[PDB]
């Protein structure tokens, strides 16, 4: 079923995008925590 | 001099809200 | 092979569930860090 | 004075439940693919 | 297209590994915020 | 002495860079 194969490719590409979003959220959380530790210290 | 990392948390909240919309899209492609 | 296509679907549906749990963990870390910022300012 | 200690433990604990759940779903996805 | 099925499998396998790394990131972020809670309380 | 969670935050940074490269490798397989 060539149409099912194309749905799987389109689904997995979009899931790979959702993961890149969650990864960037994670970079923002590290900065937020670092900002908190810098405040307390400095 | 007041602690504010509000720009990081709001961008993180935007990144996770985007992930959520992309996940619903992925699931609907598989529904199809 | 339709078993191979269906096996990919089951695996990808399970992966999307794992990503949604990590995304919701992310939302709890934001609340946690806001909570610390508020303790400090109050 | 400070009335209460700092407690964001209810949040950090829901996050721990979430990561543990992700870990079990990832092992399930892996076991499905292998088949 | 049985080649497209083989590429989807190798792709989804690499995607599961990316998500496990992000999940391990989240575990370290949880420790870090506990680190900040204790230092303030303790 | 200093508050320092620099270890947890550094390891998290490593894991997110490792995730970025894996996702790159995955999108590259899906392209081929």
């Amino acid at each position: 079923n060539s149409q099912a194969i194309d749905n799987l490719r389109a689904s997995l590409e979009t899931t790979n995008q959702a993961i890149e979003a969650i990864r960037q959220a994670g970079q923002e959380m590290i900065l937020a925590v670092q900002g908190v530790q810098d405040y307390i210290n400095n | 001099e007041r602690l504010d990392v509000g720009e990081n948390l709001k961008k993180a909240e935007e990144k996770l809200k985007k992930a959520e919309e992309l996940l619903k899209k992925s699931e609907e492609i598989l529904k199809k």
